[PDB]
């Protein structure tokens, strides 16, 4: 509920995607998004394990810290928008929540699309549809989330 | 790996 042990199971979970090769894992990317929906009172430490986990994790965990991101992401604003949740005190939200990633997605995204690969890319690149679909306010679109340097850094071809 | 790898979110 708050600064619990059942954190731990959040843990754990994350840990089992750093154990994968994909990073990615849908039905255990759903049990901690649906323990975080329960309850947005630990927004707060979900949110630091996101972030520390796609800026340290590798480059297809970066893919599966970002199917976290949209998962508790979109469902925390969509959830607020439909509850009383929007409404209460700024930690424990999808206020503080949105708030804490809408100064970090910048890193997160631009990591991860330098580092992972033009599939990864692009599976990213649904998700920022998805997102401004949902209209999550972390629309940080700079031109580091273009990765343009990283991709000078590389070889291409399209003609 | 395991799980339902390479999940996917959609919307119209």
């Amino acid at each position: 509920m708050q600064q619990d042990d059942d954190f731990q199971n959040f843990v754990a979970t994350l840990e089992s995607f750093k154990d994968l090769k994909s990073g990615i894992s849908g039905s255990r990317i759903k049990k901690l998004t649906t323990y975080a929906l329960d309850h947005i009172d630990i927004e707060s430490k979900i949110i630091s394990l996101i972030i520390d986990y796609s800026r340290l994790c590798p480059d297809s965990h970066k893919l599966g810290s970002l199917y976290i991101i949209d998962s508790i992401g979109r469902a925390y604003l969509d959830e607020t928008r439909s509850n009383s949740n929007s409404s209460s005190n700024k930690p424990g939200t999808c206020a503080h929540a949105i708030n804490t990633l809408g100064e970090v997605i910048q890193e997160l995204l631009s990591d991860a699309i330098a580092k992972s690969n033009q599939d990864h890319k692009e599976k990213i690149r649904m998700l920022l549809d998805i997102w401004d679909r949902s209209g999550l306010f972390q629309k940080s679109y700079l031109n580091a989330i273009r990765s343009k340097c990283f991709a000078m850094d590389l070889e291409h071809h399209h003609h | 790996d395991d799980d339902e790898d390479d999940y996917t979110p959609s919307i119209s």
